[PDB]
């Protein structure tokens, strides 16, 4: 059983006290829903099944996969989480907006061909930044395997300018790769002493239909802790809160304060919480206020974090000319990032929080975009800008937050 | 098989009585007195209505029951004459209630006779003379007395046991009365969305729900279920729907007061209603 407690002063990244989730690792590759088999064989099939509802944005939500690497009746050396979502553009936008995203990179590249998909994956990995490639072409000819290894070595030599120094080759090879990763997994610096800060990526309410008179447990939001350490029983605050425009004028965004009743991981998480995982905080919030995925796009703070609610923000427009790492064979203006036209709707993804906005005005220096919903992230965070080419939102450029119009409702 | 509901044979004058029309003649309309073992009766054409009426068929409607007063009785010749002009709507209402209660009593007695398999009509007449008409004579109020006694027997079986018919016959009568004079079934449902998007949201919601449910007395347990996230259904399966509606209204008022006190949200999705 777990050996957790409620006694800790300076948390350690490699401490065995928690043994639940230490570092969030990403798995980026062109597997195209083929990395699921590798992830399952690494950790488990359905180890995380505690709350499911009608999926809201399956293709625009990152999914974690905890994995406790145990070796030596054995001992767990480390317990990390694997993150892999469909669409490398969203992951790259999330990564290039600060830090604490895919601390360890695993590339489950195919060892059969060297098509443009591996090149795009390598370009995305380079733009996001330690990476570890892998050859998934099992059950093939030994000479063909050697030829594919030589081709992958050539590609790695080409990519060594940015990141091209990996080494890899029915789960024996998978176990060897896991052991090598555990050996080479650098410890990342995470601040456990700062004020609590989390981003909610999935809101839930486990109260099934026809509940009891008083047995009404509600307010179990889910997300990832950005900075600090969260303890059960603390008074958490929702930075976004309830935003209502019924005042026949400027919208009023009143935050919500609730005592953190419990904190649960895929397993039974301790009272204290460690950053780098998709943990859920259940508080004294009304289930109506947080319906199925209703409270998404919110920031949970302890003492009212510095992130202030904003309505319109001025960004420093800076986009890429062509498509980063992507170039169609026809190239019939498809892989050509057009100029930032006015009245164009696009999302800015700060960390894991993605908000929508239209470019009301911009002249070569700073676009004043009025956000879709009020947001509270930071005052100078590097905000990315992504636009949908065709049914797939992709990064268009970067910018910096300078000023804007803020609101503070009580 | 069938007999007169009351021991009395010829109804007195100025007594509103149920009839069933059968045919039309020149002198008037032929009827059967349904509750007096279907004795023949007459309604004079000159008494059908206060207005000027030329055709008897304008209001006869052979095969349709009616409420007619009795204007003249002649026991010697077996002639009874009835009327429709004299009867008031209130008199018709009370006579209809009398007829319904007498029909219920006769259904109970006929079921008892069928259970006893009394193929003799004399046995059934004696059953009427002994079982039900005893309370009619005791109460000195025909019609209502039998139904009131049967209701009391369904409540307290002392009245049924006091009859001197038999032992097995008494058990059959008690079973028939229970199956017939005890049709209690009610379930009052209501919907209200009680939720407080404040500091102690779930806590305040649970406290308000408990306070509201505390008003549910015995034999009326108000059970609250979470049909939806923000809405809750309160169900009270109890008899006396007239009092049940008041109880549900009081509980709703208490819940609304509790929700408003803690600065929350309370909406009345639907008023209490039967299921």
């Amino acid at each position: 059983l777990t050996t957790l407690d409620v006694t800790k002063l300076t948390p350690l990244s490699h401490e065995v006290i928690s043994r639940q989730a230490t570092i969030n690792i990403g798995t980026i590759g062109h597997v195209a829903h083929g990395k699921s088999t590798v992830v399952k064989a690494i950790s488990g099939v359905h180890t995380v099944r505690f709350k499911n509802e009608l999926e809201r944005n399956i293709t625009i939500k990152l999914g974690y996969a905890n994995a406790k690497i145990y070796k030596l009746n054995f001992k767990l050396v480390r317990h990390v989480s694997f993150v892999d979502c469909p669409g490398h553009d969203i992951l790259m936008a999330t990564m290039l907006n600060g830090a604490a995203v895919m601390d360890a990179a695993l590339l489950l590249i195919a060892g059969n061909e060297s098509c443009p998909q591996p090149q795009t994956s390598e370009h995305l990995a380079a733009i996001e930044i330690h990476i570890l490639i892998l050859q998934n072409k099992i059950d093939l000819v030994k000479e063909s395997q050697a030829k594919e290894q030589y081709e992958q070595i050539l590609a790695f030599v080409q990519g060594t300018v940015a990141e091209g120094a990996p080494i890899i080759p029915l789960k024996y090879n998978i176990e060897v790769v896991c052991e090598y990763i555990v050996k080479k997994i650098p410890v990342p610096p995470r601040d456990f002493t700062s004020e609590p800060r989390l981003i909610v990526i999935r809101s839930f309410d486990v109260n099934k239909p026809g509940c009891e008179v008083d047995d009404l447990k509600g307010g179990v939001a889910g997300g990832s802790i950005l900075k600090g350490v969260l303890k059960v029983g603390q008074e958490i605050e929702v930075r976004p809160g309830i935003v209502s425009k019924d005042s026949e004028g400027k919208l009023m965004c009143k935050p919500i304060f609730s005592k953190i009743v419990s904190l649960f991981a895929e397993h039974n998480d301790l009272q204290y919480a460690a950053p780098g995982g998709l943990i859920g905080v259940g508080t004294k919030i009304d289930p109506t206020l947080c319906r199925a995925d209703r409270m998404v796009g919110q920031v949970l703070g302890a003492v009212g974090a510095l992130p202030e609610i904003f309505t319109e923000l001025e960004i420093s427009y800076f986009l890429l000319r062509r498509l980063l790492g992507v170039r169609t064979e026809g190239d019939k203006k498809a892989a050509k990032v057009q100029k930032l036209s006015k009245n164009e709707v696009l999302m800015v993804n700060i960390g894991s929080l993605s908000t929508g906005g239209r470019v009301s005005a911009v002249k070569a220096d700073l676009g004043k975009i009025v956000l879709t919903n009020p947001v509270c992230t930071e005052v100078g965070e590097k905000i990315a800008l992504s636009r949908r080419v065709e049914k797939h939102w992709r990064l268009i450029g970067w910018g910096q937050i300078r000023r804007g119009v803020t609101i503070k409702p009580t | 098989l069938s007999c007169r509901f009351y021991q009395h044979k010829f109804p007195e004058v100025e007594d509103v009585v149920m009839v069933n029309v059968r045919s039309i003649a020149e002198m008037g309309a032929y009827v059967s007195l349904l509750e007096y073992n279907n004795i023949e009766g007459m309604i004079l054409l000159s008494e059908l209505s206060r207005r000027r009426i030329r055709s008897i068929n304008k209001l006869i409607r052979i095969g349709r029951n009616e409420c007619v007063v009795v204007i003249r009785v002649d026991k010697e010749k077996g002639y009874i004459d009835l009327s429709k002009r004299r009867v008031s709507p209130e008199e018709a209402i009370k006579c209809e209630d009398k007829f319904t209660k007498s029909k219920t009593v006769y259904s109970i007695l006929r079921h008892v006779a069928e259970v006893l398999e009394y193929t003799k009509d004399e046995q059934l007449e004696s059953l009427f003379q002994r079982t039900a008409w005893v309370f009619d004579d005791k109460y000195k109020r025909p019609g209502y007395g039998a139904y009131d006694a049967f209701k009391h027997a369904v409540s307290d079986p002392s009245i049924l046991d006091s009859l001197d018919l038999n032992e097995d016959e008494r058990e059959v009568l008690i079973n028939n009365i229970n199956r017939r004079l005890t049709p209690q079934a009610v379930k009052i449902r209501a919907d209200i969305e009680v939720a407080c998007y404040g500091y102690e949201g779930i806590d305040a919601v649970k406290e308000a729900l408990r306070a509201g449910l505390n008003c549910s007395t015995e034999n009326m347990p108000i059970k609250i279920n979470l049909i939806a996230p923000p809405r809750y259904v309160m169900t009270t399966t109890t008899l006396e729907r007239t009092e049940g509606l008041s109880v549900l209204s009081q509980a709703m008022a208490v819940i609304k007061e509790k929700i408003e006190e803690k600065r929350g949200v309370f909406n009345v999705q639907m008023e209490p209603k039967v299921v």
